[PDB]
């Protein structure tokens, strides 16, 4: 929901005080990913 | 675009296209001329 | 309901339509060259004609 998948373009097109809402929506949805990952992995090393 | 003598109506907007140069955008925001100066997805300063 | 180790009333005088400038993030002559506000300011600002 960004403006961009990209984190300087972000910063290139606009001032902190919007650049801090889009990185923000990155931020989230990157997290979010990253701890899909650890869980699985977490769940695939128990089988393992 | 700015210094035209003659604009056109809403419902027939014109459309200048603008290519092929180097844009000094501060000639725009560091003027006073303006009374509304809204820049989406975009800061006027990085637009540089 | 609250305390503060200090307050800081900053008082100046501009014209009506400047007024929107003064609050967090905003930009023009005013914001810009006169009077800044952070974008995390905490408290009030007031104007009257």
């Amino acid at each position: 929901g960004a403006i961009s998948s990209v984190l300087n373009d972000i910063l290139s097109r606009l001032d902190p005080p919007e650049a801090e809402v889009q990185i923000d929506r990155l931020i989230t949805g990157r997290l979010q990913s990253l701890q899909t990952y650890v869980t699985q992995q977490l769940i695939r090393a128990a089988e393992i | 675009v700015f210094n035209a003598t003659r604009f056109a109506s809403v419902y027939a907007w014109n459309r200048k296209r603008i290519s092929n140069c180097v844009a000094d955008y501060s000639v725009l925001y560091n003027s006073a001329s303006f009374s509304t100066f809204k820049c989406y997805g975009v800061s006027p300063t990085k637009l540089n | 309901d609250l305390c503060f180790t200090n307050v800081y009333a900053d008082s100046f005088v501009i014209r009506g339509d400047e007024v929107r400038q003064i609050a967090p993030g905003q930009t023009g002559k005013i914001a810009d060259y006169n009077y800044k506000l952070p974008d995390d300011f905490t408290g009030c600002v007031i104007a009257w004609n």
